[PDB]
RNA sequence: CAUUGGUGAGCAGCGAAGGAUUUGGUGGAUUACUAGCUAAUAGCAAUCUAUUUCAAAGAAUUCAAACUUGGGGGAAUGCCUUGUUGA
């Protein structure tokens, strides 16, 4: 459903063969004056015929122990290192140490 | 002020400052409109070359970029310059003391934002014509309807609606008639960067948090929303070549590369500009090729590409991360010292505090 | 990296099997 | 693996003509 | 008529709204079959010269020429290429005479003939100018019209030169030979193609065929109609049968480089940044005049049938793959083949021309050509008197 | 003995969370930067097609037209030239 109604746009008219780009829009030869919802949707398929629809706009949506729970987790990370911490214990193998 | 031996003739050694420039196309290929101060420059994508500079030093400096096919409006302070070619065709002077904030065109419409929430409205005096001259109106945001106008942008297949984001809200406008025909509820984040996208009724917003929101308009619904741990976002972008991958520009210098599809990110890139100087201030895919033109504030304006994927069998799963294409850049910090370096005047060596030579 | 002496490499009378005259051996 | 940057050239491909959204008056 | 076993590709406009020649060439390559929509090639060799094109007769092997330096005769359809050439002087064309193995190239001076791996085989002390450099594989014969008034016909079977024929016309600007009749055609500055046989010192028939120089000459697989391009952005359609150009093409935007036929009856008439083929175009009626515009798709009035602009080019030649359904255009980095649907024919035969050929039935049919080649004499108006 | 030869051990010596070498790929410059395409005063760049076609303008050496040939011979058979013969 649409959650705004433009009732303002349909009351206009678009004389369409003026533009030379548009002329894909035209659905025969006869018409060239055309009303708003008519024209908005010849350009709403028009910009799909530019870029086809990917697959998570249209089906993809976010609205017991779930298991998309460590992927969520994952995916609000970048250092997996808890670099974070001051963990007050010593990592192994690697030091952080600064000749001064 | 005037000097009489020597006069101003550029100032050499700038590529941009960190003001979002604007992309554009001639025909199949990208030109690129980036700011210093008060003097634009343009540049093919292909090769960096310089192409154009702007006829004058504007008096103030400019503040916003936008760039149809073959004109490039620049917006200082009170005034938006119409420019074919880096020469001032058109100046439009706004009916305030308000400084243009923000920028945006289609249809046979310009519009901008100023710093009073307040947009003004410029017609072409033809659609016949090309360029708008015709001053049509100035619509506002009170603090019922936005916050601080963020962006304006145009979604496409929107006959006459003008999309214009806040720190709070999205709202859209007949600019025709000058009508609200729909206000956005408020995401509870503050809003900070808009985009465009190659789907319909999306807008893309990254807020102040890490957090980047798929935001319809005909369901007026925010239909996917995207994380960042603990970073600032500055930019984002859409790689509309073949596979959807989305851009989040930090201002923490760093870009970070989604795949919807697989809901992952694909890499993030650290530190492509300087974190001090703005982070990475503008990145934008060029559309449908699989560039992106980064620039950040540190006088720096990279390339980077996907390369095609390695998987013959998947493709979209294994993805090569982005990888350095060419760039220009400047001294970040302002140059300490400057010497000619030639004989025949070519060559000028120019260290700053950037601690390099150039 | 292209070697020297980029010469013309044509017809050989003394080695082109080709020629009758060296159809023999 | 081969990890060779490949030479890249920009293909054409086509946007959305933002300058074609306005109907003028009835 | 029934056995033939594979028939032609179409291309259809399934309405009046959807239109035949808007089709793109990326937009072909998605539903042609996965070896056809890969036999496009994109040659982008932008270093040396614009690239003279030709494909063999059978489309085995395709033989290119940049005017710079290149001589190329590669294995087209699979990842061999037998010759790559680098001559510092200057080149125009280049034809296989017999088969892949030896082929022929038009030099600043003088014609190369040359091996497949790249040797060098004959100079020809004689052609001293070659501008266009053509050949019959049913006389053996190179004929060869340089910028000079003169006409040079080598019979490399024997390797000797036949005769040499001075039109009096001035320099060369097109020649195509005729494949159902080995009548050559020349043209000239005048406005004038020459037919052309060796025996006959003054030309068969000189035909004024437009205004301004002859830009180029194509003619058909059935030798009826050869479409002349002069420089007066005008094409004529010459039935030859009855010597009449059936449409007077007038008035293009710019003047065709190339005209080229196909087997089935398709046109390419190349302005250079810009190559147009019509379907059926050389039949009587004028209402097969090929013409850009039909006015309201008017059935009476033909439109072209298929459409292609070149952005960074302006293209040199072209040539069909005879038994396939593109077009080799030569441009100025390089070489694109731009798929047709109907161009070339889908039922070769075999006993003339293999395009899928061993080299050892290679072997068997030069030496079954060598035996049915026709001195020179032969050469005539009709090939049946 | 000079080794002024290197191997080989080593050491003094240099020395900030390695040093030394070798190479693949790509980008940047290697002339001084005014945008792409087209039919170009304009349109395009999501498109030129169901205005691209009518219109005008548009045809001399009365056939000047190898400025191009390794050098000698000859040049039968061809051609060229005039002499000469018939239609």
């Amino acid at each position: 459903e649409a959650a705004w109604i433009d009732s303002d746009d349909e009351k206009i008219k678009v004389p369409i063969l003026v533009t030379n780009k548009t002329k894909k829009l035209r659905t025969s030869y006869n018409e060239s004056k055309i009303n708003g919802v008519h024209y908005i949707n010849r350009l709403r398929s028009q910009f799909e015929k530019i870029y086809p629809r990917p697959k998570w706009v249209d089906d993809e949506s976010d609205s017991n122990g779930d298991i998309n729970a460590l992927t969520k987790i994952l995916s609000t990370t970048y250092n997996y290192k808890d670099t974070l911490s001051n963990s007050k214990l010593l990592p192994p193998k690697k030091l952080d140490i600064v000749r001064l | 002020k005037n000097s009489k031996i020597f006069s101003p003739f550029r100032i050499i050694g700038n590529v941009s400052n960190g003001v979002p420039f604007a992309t554009g196309t001639l025909g199949s290929t990208f030109y690129i409109v980036t700011c210093v101060g008060k003097t634009f420059q343009i540049y093919d994508a292909n090769t960096l070359h310089l192409l154009f500079v702007s006829e004058k030093e504007t008096p103030s400096s400019i503040v916003a970029l936008s760039a149809h096919f073959h004109y490039v409006y620049a917006a200082y302070e009170n005034k938006v310059g119409i420019y074919k070619r880096g020469i001032e065709e058109h100046l439009l002077e706004l009916e305030t003391d308000a400084n243009v904030e923000h920028l945006c065109i289609f249809g046979d419409y310009l519009c901008a934002s100023t710093d009073d929430n307040s947009i003004f409205i410029y017609k072409k005096s033809d659609p016949q014509d090309k360029y708008p001259s015709e001053f049509y109106t100035k619509l506002t945001v009170t603090e019922i309807q936005g916050g601080e106008i963020v962006s304006l942008q145009h979604l496409a297949t929107y006959l006459n609606k003008l999309t214009v984001v806040t720190k709070s809200n999205v709202l859209l406008f007949n600019v025709r008639t000058g009508k609200l025909v729909f206000t956005s509820n408020e995401f509870p984040d503050q809003i900070t960067t808009a985009e465009p996208a190659p789907v319909l009724d999306i807008i893309a917003l990254g807020t102040v948090t890490g957090e980047v929101i798929m935001f319809n308009m005909r369901k007026g619904k925010r239909i996917r929303t995207i994380k960042i741990p603990q970073s600032r976002i500055s930019s984002l972008s859409f790689r509309t070549d073949g596979s959807s991958h989305l851009s989040v520009g930090t201002s923490s210098g760093d870009l970070i590369f989604y795949d919807l599809d697989r809901r992952s990110r694909i890499h993030v890139l650290k530190n492509i500009h300087r974190e001090s100087y703005g982070g990475v201030t503008q990145a934008t895919f060029l559309n449908g090729q699989p560039i992106i033109v980064t620039s950040g504030g540190d006088n720096s304006l990279k390339e980077y590409v996907f390369d095609p994927s390695l998987s013959q069998g998947s493709g979209d799963v294994v993805v090569q991360p982005p990888r350095y294409l060419r760039s220009r850049g400047g001294h970040s910090q302002p140059p300490s010292y400057i010497a000619f370096a030639d004989s025949q005047s070519h060559f000028m060596l120019s260290a700053s505090k950037d601690r390099s030579l150039w | 990296t292209r070697k020297f002496g980029l010469v013309k490499r044509t017809l050989n009378t003394k080695k082109d099997q080709r020629l009758k005259k060296n159809q023999e051996n | 693996v081969v990890r060779e940057a490949k030479k890249v050239e920009m293909t054409e491909a086509r946007a959305y003509n933002a300058d074609a959204d306005t109907a003028k008056a009835a | 008529d029934y056995l033939l076993p594979e028939s032609n590709g179409y291309l259809e406009p399934e309405n009046e709204l959807e239109k035949t020649f808007k089709v793109q060439q990326s937009e072909i390559k998605s539903s042609v079959d996965v070896s056809t929509a890969n036999k496009a090639l994109d040659l982008s060799l932008k270093e040396f010269g614009p690239y003279h094109i030709k494909y063999a007769k059978n489309g085995t092997h395709l033989l290119i020429t940049g005017r710079k330096g290149h001589v190329a005769s590669m294995d087209w359809r699979k990842g061999q290429l037998r010759a790559e050439l680098f001559l510092n002087e200057t080149c125009h064309s280049a034809t296989y005479l017999q088969n892949e193995q030896y082929f022929a190239v038009a030099q600043k001076k003088y014609t190369f003939i040359y091996d497949h791996e790249g040797t060098e085989l004959h100079r020809l002390k004689q052609h001293i100018e070659a501008r266009h450099l053509d050949f019959l594989p049913y006389h053996y014969l190179l004929v060869t019209a340089g910028e000079t008034g003169w006409l040079k016909y080598h019979d490399v079977s024997t390797g000797q030169l036949v005769s040499e024929l001075r039109t009096k016309a001035g320099p060369t600007m097109a020649m195509a030979q005729n494949p159902w009749n080995a009548v050559m055609h020349l043209g000239h500055s005048n406005g004038t193609v020459s037919l052309w046989s060796p025996s006959m010192p003054e030309p068969l028939v000189k035909l004024l065929s437009a205004r301004g120089p002859v830009n180029s000459i194509a003619i058909d697989r059935s030798g009826y109609y050869m479409a002349t391009t002069g420089a007066d952005r005008s094409m004529k359609i010459w039935d030859i049968r009855n010597f009449k150009q059936l449409h007077s093409v007038e008035s293009l935007p710019t003047p065709g480089t190339n005209v080229s036929i196909s087997d089935t009856g398709l046109l390419a008439l190349s302005r250079g940044p810009h190559v147009t083929l019509w379907k059926d175009a050389l039949k009587l009626s004028g209402d097969s005049k090929p013409c850009f515009g039909s006015m309201g798709g008017n059935p009476h009035r033909n439109t072209p049938y298929m459409s292609h602009l070149f952005a960074g080019n302006k293209v040199e030649n072209l040539g069909f793959v005879p038994f396939e359904d593109l077009l080799g255009v030569g441009h100025q980095t390089g070489i694109t083949n731009l798929i047709v649907p109907g161009a070339g024919e889908a039922n070769y035969d075999a006993l003339e021309l293999n395009p899928f050929e061993t080299k050892k039935q290679r072997q068997e049919q030069e030496v079954r050509t060598l035996l049915n080649k026709l001195p020179a004499d032969t050469i005539t108006l009709d090939p049946n008197s």
